[PDB]
């Protein structure tokens, strides 16, 4: 009848394609779903939740809670970071565990902005200022406080608010940060003074550190790697 | 009169086999590594169309594949087979490329993929621009050439008895261009 | 379901056709293109503009500077021209390397005017007076400052404006020319006087030649031969 | 996608089809047409044109202008057709060479009114009168002059016209004539009076004859059979 013309790319299966199929039960009515709560739509709503940061890798420390806390202490006041951090957020061993970097893991190209926080949980009343310094790109991360604080910087006192939150803004020439190997910029903390306390109390603090997406944070281009 | 005939699309829009990637069929034999071809999809072999692009600066442009295979056995012997099935997979930028026949990245569900049964019409499929930036680049006055991906193509039936080797021609055919900054072209010779 | 015919033609592939094709990568979206300042829209925006023409193509002139000026002298008052050519855009080596030539070669027809120009780039005291003459098609270039007088001609006067322009008409009966081999007419230049000067400055000027396309010029039918 | 059922018929080439055929240079631009003058739309234009008819094909006389003239004379005044001359267009040898019978031999069937011319071009003083009979179909040519004239006929006076047209009229059965073998009529000339002639001016007189289709005349079911 109708006269066609069959051009080519046809008959060959086209995985990335989709076409209306013919279904197998097309009377058979579907089991009508529910309003479960906690629906996801998009999986930047994953990449939304802060989530912990593995601080220390060092075999002993890590697969056990252990890689997750600071010890704030009270020894020899030394004068380097705390805590330095690469904002690789794929290309740093550190921040690839967290579940940002899960999703990230799933593409190549993102680019957005991400906050951090640090949720000090030492004694209620202990007390400190401790300076959390953002080195941007390109430039080598800070190893004196003194650097640090010509940069821009968070001087968060311990005793007054638990938690330093900060968001980490977006940069990129290639307006879109690749995940593979290399810069990104980097977070340090740096005793401003030492953690003084009252009575016994231990000088022994620790803080939690918090990273996820925030609104402006996409991803595209999907690659899965996952295989045995 | 009309330009017409000279805008940029009826000047770069034109079907240009870039390469011929050859396989053979999984002999288990004595077939070393002929089981799979790979290639990275780079215009810089094709001097003619080479040259047109670099006629520009920059430039955008949904690249359209086709697919022609053909096959042959290698033997004048009894060669029968069934209809045999090649896969053809793109690999976008930045993405594993297959090692083995058999390696994992066949599968991996990130790579679009075509299953064109041989004799039949052929294959095509049409990855759109994929720069990471806005447009490819033809020269670099930097430090640290883009990309658009890796074919690959394999054949799917496996004990063969009959060795079965198969050209498989790419006709890639810029669509939907646009170019920046035109330079004076370069001498025919140097290529 | 609905009843069709293949007709002859399908299952072929025809380089030159094109039908939307299958993507492969439906869900990805593209990175928005920015407005880069300098795009192209039609190759005849590129034959317009004026390039240099290698006027002395000899084995040793050729391959660097040398082949684009023209030794203007004041050497015997000879009679013949200055420098003639033939304006066969593709028939002629000189015109064949130009910019616009090489958008010809990808053309087998091309049917449009040059404009030529001829920037004198002597001494600014320098003076004197050339005359330069289009012999149209058909006829034969002039070879005495006389009969190229008689027909059309600038007498361009080197101390009032160091550059002589001029578009050469189009003309053809089968209306495109091709570029292949055998008419399109010529371009001399005569010493009208000679070119007379004040103190010790030299008695070698030079005059470089320009070429390029008019809104009229146009091509068609592509063909491309570059090979090895 | 959409379901289809290719019926029979499909992928078969059928000389005798015209569908869409995709086209090979979809960017070339055509060179526009001119309006150069006399295009034929039609192929009847031409079976239109009254053209000479050979009416002697005598191996001798034929293949040189001998083939068209009649040789009118003044000999022994016998009693036969100057000229008969069978109406079968196409099942005539004489009328077959014509180009009326040209276009004719590409159809099969054809139906239409003739019209014939008898141009006398002997001596301007020359002078008689010949009488021109049209033998309907079925019939038999009339052999005497009396016969003819008991038919339809004009009585032609060469003194005041130097000649007679005279449209034969359409008719067939079969409301479509066969060019193949068997009737059509014929068309003969009666020396009605003999050719008299005033001083020296010679006894040998000649007269043209002519044929084309009216508008009536059509042709249907084409026919080419020219090879080698």
């Amino acid at each position: 009848g109708l006269p066609v013309m069959n051009t080519p790319g046809s008959n060959q299966y086209l995985t990335a394609d989709n076409f209306q199929s013919p279904c197998a039960l097309p009377e058979f009515d579907v089991t009508p779903p529910i309003d479960i709560p906690g629906e996801v739509k998009n999986m930047m709503e994953l990449a939304e939740i802060d989530t912990m940061i593995p601080f220390d890798l060092s075999a002993t420390k890590k697969n056990t809670m252990e890689m997750y806390r600071v010890r704030l202490s009270d020894k020899p006041h030394t004068d380097d970071p705390i805590l330095c951090l690469s904002l690789s957020p794929a290309s740093d061993p550190r921040l690839s565990h967290t579940m940002l970097g899960e999703i990230l893991n799933y593409y190549t190209h993102w680019a957005g902005s991400l906050k951090f926080t640090f949720l000090f949980c030492g004694s209620m009343m202990a007390t400190g200022k401790l300076l959390v310094s953002y080195a941007p790109p390109g430039a080598d991360p800070p190893k004196k406080r003194k650097e640090a604080m010509l940069g821009t910087h968070v001087i968060w006192d311990i005793g007054l608010q638990s938690s330093c939150t900060m968001v980490v803004p977006w940069i990129s020439n290639t307006t879109y940060r690749q995940t593979i190997d290399t810069e990104g910029g980097y977070i340090s903390v740096f005793y401003q003074t030492r953690i003084v306390v009252p009575l016994s109390t231990p000088r022994e603090m620790d803080i939690l550190g918090f990273v996820s997406a925030c609104n402006d944070f996409s991803v595209r281009l999907l690659r899965d790697t996952t295989h045995i | 009169r009309s330009r017409s005939e000279s805008s940029i699309e009826s000047f770069f829009a034109r079907g240009a086999c870039v390469t011929i990637m050859t396989v053979d069929n999984p002999a288990s034999t004595t077939n070393k590594d002929k089981l799979f071809a790979v290639w990275k999809i780079t215009y810089k072999d094709t001097v003619q169309l080479r040259r047109k692009l670099e006629f520009f600066t920059y430039s955008r442009f949904d690249m359209e594949l086709t697919f022609v295979v053909t096959a042959n056995f290698t033997e004048t012997n009894n060669g029968h087979a069934l209809n045999q099935v090649y896969q053809i997979m793109y690999v976008p930028p930045g993405a594993p490329v297959p090692e083995k026949w058999d390696d994992y990245t066949w599968q991996t569900s990130s790579n679009p993929s075509i299953f064109y049964t041989y004799g039949t019409a052929p294959a095509r499929i049409s990855v759109p621009y994929v720069g990471i930036s806005n447009a490819y680049s033809h020269f670099y006055d930097g430090f640290s050439l883009n990309d658009f991906g890796i074919l690959a193509v394999r054949v799917v039936n496996d004990h063969n008895p009959t060795k079965v080797t198969s050209k498989i021609r790419v006709y890639l055919k810029p669509k939907h261009i646009r170019v920046w900054c035109p330079r004076p072209p370069r001498a025919v010779a140097y290529y």
